[PDB]
Order: structure tokens, then sequence, then C-alpha cells
């Protein structure tokens, strides 16, 4: 009975880990969007035909 | 004298027309650069366009 009643802490820790991973996935979505925008910016910057102000 | 004067005037107009051929500060024909390279793919490969001085 004590062994069966000790499982609630394991369930709580598993839910806390799921919540932490979910917050990390939200931050990862934001980071990948920013990385793609930086991709487009560096690719536009590679062109030689731009004037200095656009660079 | 009149023909050589008209000739010199047209020769100066050629200089001015060549000088004004810019697009947003860059020109492929005024002779300030050897070539312009433009993007051709997502990895940054150039699309070379050799300059033709006028």
């Amino acid at each position: 009975s004590a062994t069966a009643g000790s499982m609630n802490a394991v369930k709580d820790s598993l839910q806390r880990g799921q919540s932490t991973i979910d917050v990390a996935l939200a931050a990862g979505d934001t980071i990948t969007d920013l990385l793609g925008k930086m991709k487009e910016k560096a690719l536009a910057a590679s062109d030689t035909s731009l004037n200095t102000a656009s660079f | 004298n009149a023909l050589k004067s008209d000739f010199d005037s047209l020769r100066d107009q050629i200089t001015k027309a060549a000088s004004n051929a810019k697009f947003n500060g860059v020109s492929i024909a005024d002779g300030t650069t050897t070539k312009l390279s433009f993007l051709a793919n997502s990895d940054g490969s150039a699309f070379t366009v050799t300059a033709k001085t006028l």
C-alpha cells in the first residue's frame, strides 16, 4: 500500500517535466522563426547590387 | 567649325548620358565596377552579370 501510494510523486514529476518541455518547445518555435528571418536578411545582404543604406 | 562644334557638343552629351545611367546608386554601364552578382538560389549562389562600360 505504501508502494502504491508513493506513485503520485512520480506522476507529479512526470507532469512537471512535460510542462518544462512544452515551454522549451514554445521558445524553440520563436527561435526558429527568428533564425529563418535572419536567414532571409543575410541572404538579401549577400547581393552586391545594393547601396550602402540598404545594407 | 560649326560641324566640329556640334561634334564636341554631342561628345559631351555622351559623357552626361553615360554618367546618369544609375539605378539606386549602382550602375552596370557607367564603368565603376567590373561585374554585378545577383542571388540565384537559397544557398547564395551568384548570378553573374558582366559590366559593359558605355
